[PDB]
């Protein structure tokens, strides 16, 4: 079983190693701070089932902040398209440093 | 006594015990904590101006805010 | 000498893991794990890596493989290569060659994932005001916030000491 | 997806198969356990660095020191087995049959 | 002051790089020109491939990997 | 220009080591009642040139090896440590300014332990293996002590950059706030260089010899940076380089001078002495150098 | 889904203060004294909205304030301000305890004259 | 062995298991499992025979690779959506690796090859403490992370562990192997109902721990390895025989006796779903693993094997073993039948 | 890669020295094992100690002093235990 | 006497005197009298990057003071 002496004694000795956005020793954020704050406020007073079926949009926003999967997919598609059209030869590219 | 028996151990216990005790009788620990607190890492973030509060000074020259003066004077 | 140096050092890393997972004599195994630890240090220092990758180097390449080679020297003999060892090394090189060939000349290689295949200059910091090398102040916690963690870690090492002496004839 | 993570997970599978299939010496098995340890270390460290997960950046070094003292216990057990026998093979252990 | 110059420079790379993308991708179907992949209406910090993308090697190696092995 | 910097570091190491051989032979000769080597030219600098090129000329040890590649792989590691360990050492401007260098020092000392162990396994039959095994034990027993003491002496300065060390040495020498800790550190440097009064009783003998003496000059330079020295006014580095060279030379002469006149220790006396006398005393100095900067209102400006 | 709303190239033209780093570092404190009063507008904009592409008018304001400040220090005393920052330039990372007497000289110039 | 050192090692076993119970961080759970291993290694090799040495070697290898595969599952969890909260996981692959790690931690059918070998060459006290705390420590974790597990994992391991602890078990007269195969069958039972109502799993954990404590206390009362030694215990004392009768029948689970109560409630809150063929298969195998209990009872207290003299000598000495707590655990373990609505004492 | 350039130059010049030096002229004890494991465990405790000079600038100083003294105190208890209990004797 | 050993130690000390002095000379030569800028933090590297960006020569040593204000 899981017990709750952590809450019972009033010593929150283990809740600070836990998430981001708990106060760092110098007040700096992580890379996805605000996404976490809105996601935690979305799924706080929630029985973890309408958390699964209701906060899905902001959770996917947070996941794609954390890993940046499909944004890299879009950038990689741009890179492959740029490579094949410079292989073609149309507009010897002025996207680098000059016209 | 044991000063002839195992002397480096007794010296280690003595310097150990004074290292335990000596921060209790210390007129400099509050100085240490003020030095350690008064060094900022992040940006000192401003705030929305006033509810006409006699704090949070507008010019950084204004000494109404809490500053450091025991730094320059050792 | 170019951009994908993290990827290339990762290639040498997985080659080193194959090079002692082929089961040689364990002093060759210690050599393979030392080479693998050095290039893993290279990878994490390429991510920077300012403290932790130089920190592992004293422990594994400073304190662990020493005792592994020590115990290789004092316990087992292995006094005289083989078909099975070098054959597994060949098949491991073949599997790495196949995976990296399909990373190179295609889009992505999927075990069950979508590994977006290009070298990682992404992602990285956009030149922030770090000023303290965030690893450094992070590990410069554990003594203000770290009440429980270092206590149970040191307690586990103390119990490790009494365990080792008991099994090696306590008291 | 930060492509290098695929290679380090494949390296984890390399070290895990090297831990599981092992022919003669227990020392190679223990050293591949150490390699698996290094793989988890590096993978989690690159994740925490690119996340700027700066508060709880303790995971690499503390995972390291714990599984290092695990490897120390394994060294002592291998020394005890090699002390009560001649060698430290996987064979000469077929006593105590299941 | 450094913060203001940094913000103007990263928005400069954003504007010029989306202009480059709008010039370069008019062949593929779909493709809205400047969609964040994310959903919330917030300025996310870019990922050093949105800033230093398609700059061909030299500046991105001297920018990302500069401090990492500069002495 | 950077490869020119590297070659101007690692070209004078051969000069330094060979002239250290003549200097140790002459200084032992005058601690004794001997002149010479001085028949081989004036005072014998061509004498280290001559015996170095002689040992290159002389026919190598025939194998008699086990894994030829491993047998060559150990001394190549020893000499590349001896080369790659003068990179962050500041005489006034070091080659690479690092965030941390002292942990790199201790890590490369442990790689020297690897060199000893690999040469010991790949060498020969069982008796030399037992001898090199005891050598690895008596080498590894001191990296506890030296790392502990180096940590407690940098704790007065808080940072690892070591240019902060050359700043913080400006007022007093660091021998005055820590003399016993520095003394025990110097004994640990005698342990790491593996010389008399500590016992060790191969191929290539010249390469193992080279690694030995470059390790000695390394520890002497790191000592001279670490515990003493003087200021450095910029736009004149010759002044600090002169004072640094003179103090490091006096300390290396003192090092060989301490070697010159003491018998070798018993091995169990060596382990007994190290554990039961240096290890509680190092712990005592560590706990006092922890609890003292929180006393005297002086915790360093670790930027 | 939603597309970003980037600012134009018409707002991305401020007279940029293309000055070097050591002179900007040595000219920091009195720039904190006279100017840097209306840029906490910019700081509060940046910390009440986490969204540059919006607070850029105040970025143009701090840009013109810093350029006006360096104009004002350019026209009057000191010209040995140039001597002061080139005294502090070649000293590695710029410690401010390096060239202290000329710091006193520049302070006495700007105090007795401005 | 020093008694101070044994009190310290018991303190560290309790510390590691309480850290597994109480923490909310993943590193702390891994530390608790590792410290449980490190402390439980010198309880084994309490003597210095090579049997305990090889047993501890096998146990250390399997336990350490289970610990590191658990750490692999956690680092996969932070490769995906990353926070150190013991909650729903965020990968079927990570949950798969994690439940297979815990299946190595506590006695499961693909992974049970170390359990009879680790129990055979050790004394009784080490076997008792390893069964109790090494079958208590992962159950808290599985009770935590149940809402993100593919069910076929848990159900396949449960079915196959019940039938392996059944079929393997008809062949050994080594009593430690008998109790180990019984442990495999009951851990299959106690894992089976994890995704339906875990109150049944924890109540079955309580009942199984008390039953195994009674059984091993009865074996520690008179040192036996085989059934013939139990027939000599029949000759020397009669009350141990009726205790072996009652405790073996309560391991068998008969409805007048308290060992039936964990089976019956499992069948109830399993068949309130659409699972019927799976309960009747599990309860047929529960009929199967009673047979070696029954031939053990036939060997001990009901038929009688021929005895050897010097039992005549042992008559002149009354019994002088200390029991830790035998009779309280016995009547708590066997007469607990009309206290079924002490089900809801748990959640 | 700059220190990798230095490492490459040192490694290549060392291999040149070795290969031009070579082309031209033509049981055990438990007491051996206890010291190595004692090294290993005290070295891991050194690894726990050594981020102490990183940490000494925070707003929680008394607690840092207490747990740092606890770490060296535990290390001293381990040392004195194997000292008194014939761990290093001959 | 030890007058006959001081040439050996003298020449070997000169062999140890040379590389740091020549290295510092190459440091001062490779930036035009400047010292090479040390880099340990992201803050110093970003300041160095904007310094070498504003210089026009893409070189961080020119140091462009006060003569591009207005």
């Amino acid at each position: 079983p899981f017990f709750d002496v952590q809450k019972k004694l009033g010593v929150d000795l283990d809740h600070w190693m836990t998430i981001q956005s708990a106060e760092q020793p110098h007040r700096i954020p992580a890379r996805c701070h605000a996404f976490e704050k809105e996601w935690i406020e979305c799924a706080h007073g929630i029985g973890s089932i309408r958390a699964e079926k209701e906060c899905k949009i902001e959770f996917e926003d947070f996941r794609e902040c954390l890993l940046r999967q499909k944004t890299m997919k879009r950038l990689n598609a741009i890179k492959r398209q740029r490579d094949k059209l410079i292989k073609e030869g149309k507009y010897t590219p002025p996207p680098h440093h000059s016209g | 006594n044991v000063w002839a028996k195992e002397p480096v151990l007794v010296a280690s216990f003595a310097i150990a015990g004074l290292a335990v005790i000596l921060p209790t009788l210390s007129p400099y620990t509050k100085y240490s904590l003020m030095i350690n607190r008064a060094t900022p890492y992040n940006y000192p973030v401003p705030l929305r101006d006033d509810g006409n509060m006699p704090d949070v000074p507008s010019h950084p020259q204004d000494p109404q805010g809490p500053s450091l003066e025991w730094l320059k004077r050792l | 000498m170019m951009t994908y140096i993290v990827f290339i050092l990762s290639i040498i890393f997985v080659m080193g893991f194959v090079g002692f997972s082929s089961k040689p004599s364990p002093i060759y195994g210690g050599l393979g794990l030392i080479v693998s630890g050095g290039v893993g240090c290279g990878i994490v220092l390429n991510f920077g890596g300012s403290f932790l990758g130089l920190m592992v180097f004293l422990i594994y390449l400073g304190g662990m493989m020493v005792v592994f080679g020590y115990t290789t020297a004092m316990a087992t003999e292995q006094y005289p290569s083989n078909k099975v060892v070098l054959g597994t090394f060949i098949t491991g090189l073949l599997m790495e060659f196949l995976m990296v060939y399909y990373v190179l000349k295609d889009k992505e290689v999927e075990i069950v994932f979508k590994f977006n295949g290009m070298g990682d200059w992404v992602i990285y910091d956009t030149g922030d005001s770090g000023f303290f090398s965030e690893e450094a102040m992070g590990i410069a916690a554990l003594y203000s916030y770290g009440t429980w963690l270092v206590i149970v870690t040191g307690w586990s090492l103390l119990i490790g000491v009494v365990v080792i002496m008991e099994i090696t004839r306590g008291n | 997806m930060s492509l290098v993570y695929m290679n380090i997970m494949m390296a984890f599978t390399v070290s895990l198969t090297g831990l599981l299939m092992y022919r003669s010496h227990l020392m190679s098995s223990l050293l591949c356990l150490e390699g698996m340890m290094l793989s988890l270390f590096i993978l989690a460290t690159l994740m925490i660095l690119n996340s700027h997960f700066t508060l709880a950046s303790m995971m690499p070094i503390i995972l390291l020191v714990f599984a290092a003292c695990e490897a120390a216990l394994g060294l002592s057990l291998l020394v005890m087995v090699s002390n009560t026998y001649g060698t430290d093979y996987v064979q000469n252990l077929n006593l105590l049959q299941c | 002051l450094l913060q203001a110059e940094k913000d103007r420079r990263v928005l400069q790379m954003l504007r010029e790089n989306l202009e480059e993308e709008a010039t370069i991708m008019k062949d593929v179907p779909g493709w809205k020109v400047g969609e964040s992949v994310f959903h919330t209406t917030r300025w996310v910090t870019p990922m050093m491939g949105e800033l230093y993308g398609l700059r061909t090697g030299e500046e991105i190696l001297s920018s990302t990997y500069g401090f990492i092995w500069y002495t | 220009m950077f490869m020119i910097n590297v070659l101007t570091l690692i070209i004078p190491i051969l000069l330094a080591v060979a002239f250290l051989t003549l200097v140790e032979r002459k200084v032992l000769g005058y601690m004794q009642f001997r002149k010479g080597p001085n028949v081989v030219g004036p005072y014998g600098l061509l004498q280290p040139i001559a015996d170095a090129i002689k040992l290159f000329i002389k026919e190598p040890l025939r194998p008699a090896t086990s894994s030829i590649s491993m047998f060559i792989l150990a001394p190549i590691l020893a000499l590349t440590l001896a080369l790659t360990m003068w990179i962050p050492l500041p005489m006034p401007y070091p080659l690479i300014n690092m965030n941390l260098g002292v942990l790199f020092m201790l890590a490369m000392s442990s790689l020297a332990v690897y060199s000893i162990l690999w040469s010991g396994w790949a060498s020969n039959s069982k008796y030399a293996l037992i001898g090199a095994l005891r050598a690895v034990a008596q080498t590894i027993s001191y990296e506890v002590t030296l790392a502990i003491i180096l940590l407690s002496v940098l704790l007065m300065n808080g940072s690892f950059t070591l240019s902060t060390l050359i700043i913080t040495q400006e007022q007093v020498w660091l021998i005055f706030p820590a003399w016993p800790l520095a003394m025990m550190w110097f004994i640990s440097t005698l342990a790491e260089t593996n010389r008399a009064p500590f016992d060790l009783t191969a191929g290539p003998f010249a390469l193992f010899f080279m690694a030995e003496y470059a390790n000695i000059i390394m520890m002497n330079i790191f000592t001279t940076t670490l515990f003493l020295g003087a200021f450095h006014n910029p736009y004149m580095p010759e002044l600090y380089t002169i004072n640094f060279t003179i103090k490091s030379l006096l300390l290396s002469i003192t090092f060989l001078w301490i070697r010159a006149s003491y018998p070798r220790f018993r091995y169990d006396q060596l382990m007994h002495l190290l554990w039961k006398n240096f290890l509680p005393l190092t712990l005592a100095l560590c706990m006092w150098h922890v609890s003292l900067p929180i006393l005297l209102s002086s915790i360093p400006p670790q930027t | 889904p939603g597309i970003v709303e980037l600012p134009s190239l018409e707002d991305l033209k401020v007279q940029e203060v293309k000055v070097s780093s050591s002179v900007l570092k040595a000219a920091a404190h009195h720039y904190g004294a006279q100017c840097d009063k209306p840029n906490k507008e910019f700081m509060l904009c940046r910390w009440e909205e986490k969204d540059p592409r919006r607070c850029l008018e105040e970025g143009k304001l701090v840009n013109q304030c810093a350029l006006e400040f360096f104009r004002q220090i350019k026209r009057h005393c000191a010209e040995p301000f140039t001597e002061y920052w080139t005294c502090i330039d070649y000293s590695g990372l710029q410690l401010f305890r390096r060239c202290r007497k000329e710091q006193a000289q520049f302070d006495k110039c700007v105090l007795d004259k401005l | 062995m020093n008694p101070i050192i044994l009190i310290i090692i018991l303190m560290t076993v309790m510390l590691g298991t309480i850290i597994v119970m109480i923490s909310t961080h993943w590193l702390l759970i891994w530390i608790g499992f590792e410290m449980n291993m490190l402390a439980i290694i010198p309880i084994m090799m309490k003597k210095h025979n090579p049997r305990a040495t090889e047993a501890s070697t096998k146990y250390f290898l399997t336990q350490s690779t289970a610990s590191m595969l658990l750490m692999m599952a956690i680092i996969i969890n932070l490769m995906f959506s990353g926070q150190w909260t013991v909650m729903k996981l965020f990968n079927p692959m990570a949950s798969m690796l994690m439940t297979m790690a815990l299946a190595m931690k506590l006695g499961m059918a693909p992974f049970h090859f170390w359990v009879p070998e680790v129990t055979q060459g050790i004394p009784l006290s080490s076997g008792l403490i390893l069964l109790t705390w090494q079958k208590l420590a992962p159950m808290s974790v599985l009770y935590q992370i149940l809402p993100s597990i593919n069910l076929d994992l848990i159900l396949t391991l449960s079915i196959l562990s019940i039938t392996i602890g059944g079929w393997g078990g008809l062949n050994q007269t080594q009593l430690r192997k008998i109790m180990a195969y019984s442990s495999i069958a009951h851990m299959g039972w106690m894992t089976a109902v994890l995704l339906y109502n875990p109150t049944m799993t924890l109540l079955n954990l309580i009942i199984y721990i008390i039953m195994t404590s009674t059984m091993f206390t009865l074996f520690m009362a008179n040192s036996t390895t085989t059934t013939l030694s139990l027939s000599h215990t029949w000759n020397k004392a009669p009350i141990m025989t009726i205790l072996v009768l009652i405790t073996l029948l309560s391991m068998g689970g008969l409805p007048p006796l308290s060992g039936f109560m964990p089976k019956w409630m499992i069948i109830q809150e399993m068949t309130k779903n659409d699972s019927i063929i799976l309960p009747t298969l599990m309860a047929i195998t529960a009929l199967l693993n009673l047979y070696f209990y029954m031939r053990l009872t036939y060997s001990t207290a009901l038929t009688m094997f021929p005895s050897t003299n010097n039992m005549k000598m042992k008559w002149q000495f009354p019994t002088t073993k200390r029991m830790t707590l035998l009779p309280t655990m016995t009547v708590l373990s066997t007469m607990l039948l009309p206290l079924t609505p002490i089900l809801s004492i748990l959640e | 890669m700059n220190l990798m350039i230095t490492l490459l130059t040192n490694f290549t010049l060392a291999t040149l020295l070795v290969t031009i030096a070579f082309w031209l002229p033509q049981p055990f004890s438990m007491k051996f094992f206890l010291v190595a494991i004692t090294f290993l465990l005290f070295d891991l405790e050194i690894a726990l100690l050594l981020p102490l000079p990183w940490a000494s600038q925070t707003t929680n100083l008394n607690t840092m002093l207490t747990m740092a003294l606890l770490l060296i105190f535990l290390l001293a208890v381990s040392l004195a235990y194997e000292w008194t209990q014939k761990g290093l004797e001959w | 006497m030890w007058f006959e050993v001081l040439p050996g130690i003298a020449v070997m000390g000169v062999c140890l005197f040379i590389p740091g002095m020549a290295t510092a000379r190459i440091h001062r030569f490779s930036n035009g009298g400047r010292e090479k800028r040390v880099a340990h933090y992201s803050y110093q590297w970003y300041l160095m990057e904007r310094d070498r960006r504003v210089s026009g020569v893409n070189r961080y040593y020119v140091s462009k003071g006060l003569e591009n204000i207005d």
